[PDB]
């Protein structure tokens, strides 16, 4: 874990986004970027830079899902770790996730604590 | 029916993939063992699926299912 990942938090609510850019900071995550939906986050990630994308469930314009199928089907982005935050653990919405190709999910609210859990696990199944 | 058998699991790794499975489907015959866990699954979610999920923490060489008769 390089302490200088560029994260990108994709929400379209401001202050979702401002709590888990302090969640990061405090497991000491200080390059944290921000998106207000699925095509804005792609337009940003197009700068290229970025090494984690953590992004809410339902957002105007294109939802976390697609924003996740898009990044998979994305060449230079297509292994781009994605942590998809849903609002409910409902079964559906954890197997889509899983076969859209999510690197985990979290439900929110959730702690810094279980942010780190969710993130050490993924940086071990990538030894990064 | 099915069951699941989960295989070199690290400590603790088996109660969080209990619970994990808790969210999909109910397990009946659960046996926990110090690196392991089995357990009995009806035919709700599709193989496929409760792999996709389980992978989120353990690979897929780990994961097992075997057939049960009544
Ligand atoms: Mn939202």
């Amino acid at each position: 874990a390089d302490k200088e990942l560029k994260f990108l938090v994709v929400d379209d609510f401001s202050t979702m986004r401002r709590i888990v850019r302090n969640l990061l900071k405090e497991l000491g995550f200080n390059n944290v970027e921000e998106a207000e939906d699925g095509v804005d986050a792609l337009n940003k990630l197009q700068a290229g830079g970025y090494g984690f994308v953590i992004s809410d469930w339902n957002m105007p314009n294109m939802d976390g899902l697609e924003l996740l199928k898009t990044i998979r089907a994305d060449g230079a982005m297509s292994a781009l770790p994605v942590l998809m935050v849903t609002a409910e653990a409902k079964k559906e919405n954890i197997i889509a996730a899983a076969q859209a190709g999510a690197s985990g999910y979290v439900v929110k609210p959730f702690t810094a604590a279980t942010l780190e859990e969710k993130l050490n696990k993924i940086f071990e199944k990538l030894g990064m | 029916p099915r069951r699941i058998i989960l295989s070199r699991l690290k400590a603790g790794e088996v109660d969080l993939l209990e619970e994990e499975l808790g969210h999909l489907t109910t397990l009946t015959d659960v046996v926990k063992g110090a690196d392991s866990l089995s357990a009995i699954l009806p035919g709700d979610i599709a193989e496929d699926d409760i792999t996709a999920v389980l992978c989120f923490v353990i690979e897929a060489d780990q994961i097992t299912f075997e057939t049960v008769e009544v």
